[PDB]
RNA sequence: AGGACCGAACCGACUAAUGUUGAAAAAUUAGCGGAUGACUUGUGGCUGGGGGUGAAAGGCCAAUCAAACCGGGAGAUAGCU
RNA sequence: AGUCGAGUCGGCCUGCGCGGAAGA
RNA sequence: ACACAGGUGGUCAGGUAGAGAAUACCAAGGCGCUUGAGAGAACUCGGGUGAAGGAACUAGGCAAAAUGGUGCCGUAACUUC
RNA sequence: AAUUCCUUGUCGGGUAAGUUCCGACCUGCACGAAUGGCGUAAUGAUGGCCAGGCUGUCUCCACCCGAGACUCAGUGAAAU
RNA sequence: CGAUGUCGGCUCAUCACAUCCUGGGGCUGAAGUAGGUCCCAAGGGUAUGGCUGUUCGCCAUUUAAAGUGGUACGCGAGCUGGGUUUAGAACGUCGUGAGACAGUUCGGUCCCUAUCUGCCGUGGGCGCUGGAGAACUGAGGGGGGCUGCUCCUAGUACGAGAGGACCGGAGUGGACGCAUCACUGGUGUUCGGGUUGUCAUGCCAAUGGCACUGCCCGGUAGCUAAAUGCGGAAGAGAUAAGUGCUGAAAGCAUCUAAGCACGAAACUUGCCCCGAGAUGAGUUCUCCCUGACCCUUUAAGGGUCCUGAAGGAACGUUGAAGACGACGACGUUGAUAGGCCGGGUGUGUAAGCGCAGCGAUGCGUUGAGCUAACCGGUACUAAUGAACCGUGAGGCUUAACCU
């Protein structure tokens, strides 16, 4: 998962 | 009071004839042999140590039998203080017997706990399990978070973790006295009381009124 | 925890370890002195010492019960027809565990176990 | 042990007749409203017995007024008065739980 | 998971002042044969307290 | 041992067949009703014409359980199966004129005299 | 009879657990779908990079794909680090 | 202020304090 | 890349049970998987059993439990029959 | 409504209690007729919802069997 | 921005007090019951469900109460992955179109073996001034601290009635915690039995292997909860808000300035556990060692020979002790373990033989046989004579005592 994703 | 040194016999029932069955601890009371009084002068506080049972000849080192041979009494088994109330004496050499609980209602009693060994929070701490299923990832009966973030960025003290559990001394406290056997040297007292089969006891009145 | 528990699992199923013992105990009633690990050697007493003492009293029954324990006509003749009464006056006690160091290849603590008269 | 032995076999009752599991037994009991101590009977089918000393044991399973009914007796209690083998029962196991999922015609032992 | 500094040498054998192996305290002598052995066990020419067993 | 979602059987005539516990009430968290316990409960199944009807929430009072009841010998008691007798909500009074099947001692109270008076046995 | 039914081989890959410096750069275990067909498989052949091929997902084209790989223009250019 | 026998009352300007003042 | 739990087309096809090339146990034949020995803590993995309750769990019955064969009886709405 | 922002619309059903589901209403923010409309038996490792059965999913965990974990001997990594 | 994983849930919390409950008070438009409002108080306690990704909220039903906040919107090197937040697809809508939408919809990989700090446990070293074995003192630290209902007081006080107390007492519960296994039970692949398929032991009979322990039924010890004992306190001290007594300043008044009293789950104790590394290393009791020499830098000096205590460790047999260490028992002058003997318990009437039956089977011998971890015993086996470590009377100064 995106490290402070969008 | 003084209270006694005995043994953990095991547990058993008194049908009475009313109807009830009350669980009963059968603790083995042989005589307590005074082995030193503490004074106020010499020691700065009051109290007797006692000796029960026996030990054997060989196994009593000379140090051990010294302390004995001042008292005048056999080895026993152990050593164990009572702190003396305002007014008790006892003297060295004196035996008390179980006969000294006759006319006593409750007891503490204090052994060391069965030991667990090595337990986990579950067991130790009565930690809730996270989910069996439900997508759990090798978390079953682990303990879940141990502390906060950055403030305060360590894990307090206390906190509750698996470590070792029981083999340590517990007291249980105000059990009825059910029987005072002199003859058998039995002291019968309600439930249960800390400790497996054949491990030591001490019994106190006690000390809630 | 394992309070009052008997038995060694020896890193086995129970199956594995009923079968290893039946094996054990014949060759040690065959031989009359084997060489293992001190662990095996000594709940190997507690398999091979009750079928001398079954084998102490000699019928059909005991023949039979020692054959289902053991599966071996050789070993169930040997125990009844040489050993029960070789140890009849004998209350237990048929083997002795001798401890012999170390095994090269593991470092497993090694012991003789052997019949006591041998 | 030794010891524990000897305060059991003092309280117990030497007058339990033999049953076994399968046995119909009549369980009489005392029972207590206020100062008043009537003796009430509980007939039914022994379905295990435990038998462990002074601790022992005994299941009885009777149905009472269209509903199952099982009472675990402590033999030696003094709350029961007596004992009495109506029926001897012709069973093979030591506990007939299996009697539990039986009604009526299926739940019928053969007399011993 | 991992360091974050290299550890010294130093902490390095503190960690192993744990790990000295101990030698045995003493050999027993068997009472026939003289020779040495580790106490309770057989010796290797097959004594144990002064009877020869095993014979090999 | 009833429990919040556990069904039982009712040992009166109210009419209502399958009762659901929807609380064990007397107090907080409270885990467990035994015999002689009040619970609230909701009507699943009720005969066409009689004193309740199906979703109707009220109180009943438990007087058998599978898991029984301990007599201080240490004997037990235990039922085939869980069943209540449903009592009026306000006042805890038996809705029903008729007990079926066994009570217990454990009912021998003020409250419940009643439903001792009824019942066939104990 | 059948892109018919249940179900092994065979072909797949829906769910979960494990594994995640793996036994494995995509698997294992337990279940799961198809199983005479628009099936599956051996051997060989043909289509070539703005090109192929695609029951279409920008899928696949040698563990590489919104333009393969290798060599070359080549020390591209880099007001950026 | 509650015969009594000496101060008393209330505003102003100023110095320094008091309350108002609860947080991980 | 490995003495790698993976991948790899064809042929052969014993016995008892079984519809069977499924499955169980065996034959012929082949193997025990190139670290072992102890111990019997937490916790993890893979399993077995569980009082009373029975979806109250949870985003969601996920997982588990359950059902399961042959013969015969019997089988609703709806329907493109 | 795979479309509805306001919105958990309103009414009915189901539940003790239902922002989901089913039926209905029409105030369609912003359906609609082959970039098809409405319906539809059968079919689906398809989405949503309800029951029976079933259960360690849970109340609330307990014990047990194995493989690791732990100790000994041999070999002997890694990220940083 | 050469990455500080981002909502909610779960698990685990910890603090604040602006207090939800329980405790103490003042005012009341406080008769009582019940409220309102403000002050003190953080000891402990403070629901489960339906719906939704939800936080929240609404609803059902409880409760003494269902507090409000901080802790990276506490907590993904602890779990989840519903939502949000990639790539597939579709709807509405916008756009000629590629596409677009804190609009919706179905689907969509969550890694890390812990070095350091921390924390939970558990050892080794040295120290504590001769060595050793014990028993303690208690500086200090931690745990615990919740509360309902019923009855009595009393249908009393209060009240027109309806209703309905304080204060004090007794009982019995909920939740939580500690211990325990006598009971009730679970488990019990180490006990007994039933039974399917098949293979084997030559065959019959009887057995064993494999099939999830093949499938099952029971069940010993142990472990254990749903089982059953016990706990929260009373009391004391000093107080908070508050209430006073006496009392001037200020002829009065005034709880305050001097003086004196009362006053709460907070605080200090009382209860339980740890505890002398309490380097401020404490105390008490007992035990042990009472030899000579040599040299140099002549000093709390270093060697040599003789000596080797008390005790310890080691090794062994082990344990209701245990990851390993540790801790406990025991080592022949011995019940430490195993075996063995007797018993118990469990299973449920073995095998063989006989009888009955055509036979499956049934019956007798027979409550038989077998029976783990249990109980009581018993030197049969294994726990060895030794060896090892540890020494040889223990510094200086001063004081009081050798009177
Ligand atoms: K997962
Ligand atoms: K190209
Ligand atoms: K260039
Ligand atoms: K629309
Ligand atoms: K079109
Ligand atoms: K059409
Ligand atoms: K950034
Ligand atoms: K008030
Ligand atoms: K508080
Ligand atoms: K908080
Ligand atoms: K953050
Ligand atoms: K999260
Ligand atoms: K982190
Ligand atoms: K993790
Ligand atoms: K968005
Ligand atoms: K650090
Ligand atoms: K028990
Ligand atoms: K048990
Ligand atoms: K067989
Ligand atoms: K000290
Ligand atoms: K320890
Ligand atoms: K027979
Ligand atoms: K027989
Ligand atoms: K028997
Ligand atoms: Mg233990
Ligand atoms: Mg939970
Ligand atoms: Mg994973
Ligand atoms: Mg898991
Ligand atoms: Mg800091
Ligand atoms: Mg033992
Ligand atoms: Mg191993
Ligand atoms: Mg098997
Ligand atoms: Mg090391
Ligand atoms: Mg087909
Ligand atoms: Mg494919
Ligand atoms: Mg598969
Ligand atoms: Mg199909
Ligand atoms: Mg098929
Ligand atoms: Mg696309
Ligand atoms: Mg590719
Ligand atoms: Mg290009
Ligand atoms: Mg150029
Ligand atoms: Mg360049
Ligand atoms: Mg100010
Ligand atoms: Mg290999
Ligand atoms: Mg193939
Ligand atoms: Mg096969
Ligand atoms: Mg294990
Ligand atoms: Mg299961
Ligand atoms: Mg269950
Ligand atoms: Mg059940
Ligand atoms: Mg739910
Ligand atoms: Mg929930
Ligand atoms: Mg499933
Ligand atoms: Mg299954
Ligand atoms: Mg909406
Ligand atoms: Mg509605
Ligand atoms: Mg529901
Ligand atoms: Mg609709
Ligand atoms: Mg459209
Ligand atoms: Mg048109
Ligand atoms: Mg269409
Ligand atoms: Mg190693
Ligand atoms: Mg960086
Ligand atoms: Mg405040
Ligand atoms: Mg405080
Ligand atoms: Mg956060
Ligand atoms: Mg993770
Ligand atoms: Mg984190
Ligand atoms: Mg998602
Ligand atoms: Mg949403
Ligand atoms: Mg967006
Ligand atoms: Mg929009
Ligand atoms: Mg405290
Ligand atoms: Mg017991
Ligand atoms: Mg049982
Ligand atoms: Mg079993
Ligand atoms: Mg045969
Ligand atoms: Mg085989
Ligand atoms: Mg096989
Ligand atoms: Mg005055
Ligand atoms: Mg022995
Ligand atoms: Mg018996
Ligand atoms: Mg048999």
């Amino acid at each position: 998962k995106c490290i402070r994703a969008p | 009071m003084i209270g006694l040194v005995g043994k953990k016999v095991g547990m058993t029932r008194i049908f009475t004839e009313d109807g009830v069955s009350i669980p009963v601890t059968v603790i083995e009371v042989e005589a307590n042999r005074v082995t030193q009084v503490k004074d106020l002068a010499n020691d700065g506080y009051r109290a007797i140590q006692v000796t029960t049972g026996a030990k054997k000849a060989n196994r009593v080192t000379k140090p051990e039998a010294g302390h004995f041979a001042k008292a005048g009494v056999e080895a026993g088994r152990g050593l164990w203080e009572f702190r003396l109330a305002e007014g008790e004496e006892f003297t060295v050499g004196q035996s008390i017997s179980v006969e000294l609980f006759a006319d006593v209602k409750k007891v503490d009693v204090t052994g060391t706990s069965k030991g667990k060994g090595f337990a986990g929070t579950v067991k130790r701490w009565n930690f809730r399990t996270q989910d069996a299923t439900h997508g759990n990832s090798l978390s079953h009966r682990v303990p879940g978070s141990i502390g906060q973030n950055q403030t305060p960025g360590k894990v307090f003290k206390g906190k509750k973790m698996a470590g070792q559990m029981g083999n340590e001394r517990v007291t249980v406290q105000s059990l009825d006295v059910v029987r005072v056997d002199a003859e058998r040297n039995l002291l019968l007292v309600k439930g249960a009381v800390p400790g497996a089969t054949g491990s030591d006891l001490i019994v106190k009145p006690a000390v809630k009124a | 925890m394992r309070h009052r528990k008997s038995g060694r699992q020896l890193n086995r199923n129970s199956s594995h370890r009923q079968a290893m013992f039946r094996n054990m105990a014949g060759s040690l009633v065959r031989h009359e002195i084997i060489k293992t690990t001190l662990p095996k050697a000594k709940e190997l007493r507690r398999v091979v010492e009750p079928l001398i003492t079954l084998a102490k009293t000699d019928s059909v029954a005991n023949r039979r019960l020692a054959f289902a324990r053991t599966r071996d006509n050789e070993i169930v003749a040997k125990l009844f027809n040489e050993l029960g009464p070789r140890f009849a006056s004998r209350a237990g006690g048929y083997t002795r565990i001798l401890k012999c160091g170390f095994r090269a290849g593991d470092n497993a603590p090694m012991a003789y176990i052997e019949l006591v008269d041998r | 042990s030794n010891i524990i032995k000897q305060l059991e076999q003092e309280q117990m009752k030497q007058d339990v007749p033999s049953f076994r599991p399968g046995d119909t037994v009549e369980v009489k009991v005392w029972v207590v409203e206020g100062s008043k101590k009537r003796l009430q009977a509980f007939e039914g089918v022994v379905i295990a017995i435990r038998n462990r000393g002074l601790h022992s044991a005994f299941t009885v399973r009777k149905i009472s007024n269209g509903e199952g009914v099982e009472r675990v007796f402590q033999t030696h209690s003094p709350v029961v008065d007596s004992i009495s083998v109506k029926r001897r029962g012709a069973v093979r196991k030591a506990k007939l739980y299996y009697l539990r999922e039986r009604t009526g015609k299926a739940a019928r032992i053969k007399e011993r | 998971a991992v360091q974050q500094n290299k550890p010294t040498r130093s902490k390095r054998g503190m960690r192993r002042s744990h790990d000295a192996l101990t030698a045995v305290t003493s050999l027993s002598v068997d009472k026939t044969s003289g020779e040495k052995h580790l106490r309770h066990h057989i010796t290797a020419d097959g004594y144990y307290r002064g009877r020869k067993v095993i014979a090999k | 041992m009833i429990q919040e979602q556990t069904m039982l059987n009712v040992a009166d005539n109210s009419g209502a067949r399958r009762v659901m516990c929807i609380k064990v009430l007397g107090g907080s968290h409270r885990r467990y009703a035994g015999v002689g316990d009040i619970i609230k409960i909701t009507i699943k199944e009720a005969i066409p014409r009689g004193k309740v009807k199906k979703g109707d929430v009220l109180k009943a009072v438990v007087v058998r359980t599978k898991k029984g009841v301990r007599r201080p010998d240490g004997s037990v008691i235990r039922f085939d199966g869980n069943a209540c007798v449903l009592l009026n909500n306000n006042s805890e009074q038996p809705i029903g004129t008729r007990i079926f099947g066994p009570v217990t001692r454990e009912l021998r109270s003020e409250k419940f005299m009643k439903i001792i008076s009824l019942a066939p046995e104990v």
